[PDB]
This record gives structure tokens, sequence and C-alpha cells, in this order.
């Protein structure tokens, strides 16, 4: 037969699915919160990512939001229940020089499986469009998970090019909706 | 089990 090595897709580990939040006050948060679309492949991501807007480029409360199929981008969610976000704060500056470099950087992440085994662990990610300053997260099913939460953190850090001086702080879901750091690195 | 390079990943931007 033919080598699959030419005409075939290169499959990912996990299907993502991309969503999009529409900041709209008449409608609650989740009806805000729409389905993009899905891929499981390398390509059909590159497929998905060059067709849509860049993050800087969207409105003041926009989110675009990676995550498992199965899993939704709440904290009601089952498998984010249990977990929380490391989260990076960025100021109004770093929208031009960082936000669409660190959220690509957080894409490959996520579909790279970069983690080793701790990448199971790893729900998804979401990037928030602010006024006073953007943000980007990922998102974590477990809190209490010590060696999962720090391994993810430390190399993410280390692939965003992150200065040492430079702190970021995990912070559970829970700590969140009702912040202080779980674990910094 | 399916894991990839980000230098890998970007050559199939384009
Ligand atoms: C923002 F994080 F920017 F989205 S927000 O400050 O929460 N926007 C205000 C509004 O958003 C609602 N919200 C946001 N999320 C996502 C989330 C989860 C964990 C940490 C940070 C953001 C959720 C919700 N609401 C619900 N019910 N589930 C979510 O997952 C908040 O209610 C807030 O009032």
């Amino acid at each position: 037969v033919a080598n699959p090595e030419h005409y075939i897709k290169h499959p990912l580990q996990n299907r993502w699915a991309l969503w999009f939040f529409k900041n709209d006050k008449s409608k609650t948060w989740q009806a805000n919160l729409r389905l993009i679309s899905k891929f499981d492949t390398v390509e059909d991501f590159w497929a998905l990512y060059n067709h849509i807007q860049l993050s800087s480029n969207l409105m003041p409360g926009c989110d675009y939001s990676l995550f498992k199929d199965g899993i939704e981008p709440m904290w009601e969610d089952e498998k984010n229940k249990r977990g929380g976000r490391w989260l990076i704060t960025l100021n109004k500056q770093q929208r031009r020089s960082d936000l669409d470099r660190f959220w690509l950087e957080t894409l490959l992440c996520l579909i790279g499986e970069s983690f080793d085994d701790y990448s199971d662990d790893v729900c998804g990610a979401v990037v928030n469009v602010r006024a006073k300053g953007d943000k980007i997260a990922i998102w974590t099913t477990e809190c209490e998970n010590r060696e999962a939460v720090t391994h993810i953190g430390r190399v993410y850090k280390e692939r965003l090019g992150l200065p040492p001086k430079i702190v970021i702080g995990y912070q559970s879901h829970a700590d969140t909706a009702t912040t202080k750091n779980r674990f910094v690195v | 089990k399916k894991r990839y390079d980000r230098e890998f990943l970007l050559g199939f931007q384009f």
C-alpha cells in the first residue's frame, strides 16, 4: 500500500474545541459563550488559526477558549471544578508586543502536549481581552496535585520566555469565585 | 503518546 507519510494528517493526542465569548450585557455569561469549531490534527489547527482574528484585534470584553473535546470553558464543568488556573497578567503595552505571541505559544503547549505526562491534567486555556489589561491562563483539572501543577507552570513560564523576576500565580477556581495563590513559580 | 515540538508545529502554518 501507500506510505501514509505522504498523505496522512498529523494527528493530535486530543481533539480541541475553540470557543468565543462576545460581551453582551442583555444576555447571561453562558449565553455569550459560543463554539467555533473542532480539530484533532496539526493541519486543521492552522486551518482554523489562520482565518481568525488575533487576540490584539478583538473588542474589549472578548475571550478565546481552547479546551479538550468534552470540557466546557467554565469552572462548573466536572473537569474544572476541582482545579485552577495559571494566570498571566499583561499590561496595556504588552498587547502590541506579547499578547499574540504568548497566546500562540499557549496554543502550541496544549495541542503539542508539552508537559509530559502532566498534559492529562491540563483542561484548556483562555485569553481575556480587557482594556485595563489582558490576561492569559492555562486551566488544570486538580489543584491538589502539587507535582502536576508545578511542572505545568514552570514549563509554561519557560516556553513564554518570562524572566525569573516575573512571578506568576496559580489560583483555584473555588477560591476565585468566593484572590490568593496556591502556587507560585 | 502524540506529542510535538513547537518548531515542528510552526512549519505547518503555511
Ligand atoms: C472574566 F474572568 F474576565 F471572564 S470575569 O471577571 O469573570 N468576567 C465577569 C463575569 O464573568 C463571569 N464568569 C467568568 N467565568 C470564567 C472564569 C472562570 C474562573 C475564573 C475566571 C473566569 C465564568 C463566569 N461565570 C460562571 N458562572 N462560570 C464561569 O466559568 C463571572 O460571573 C463574572 O461576573
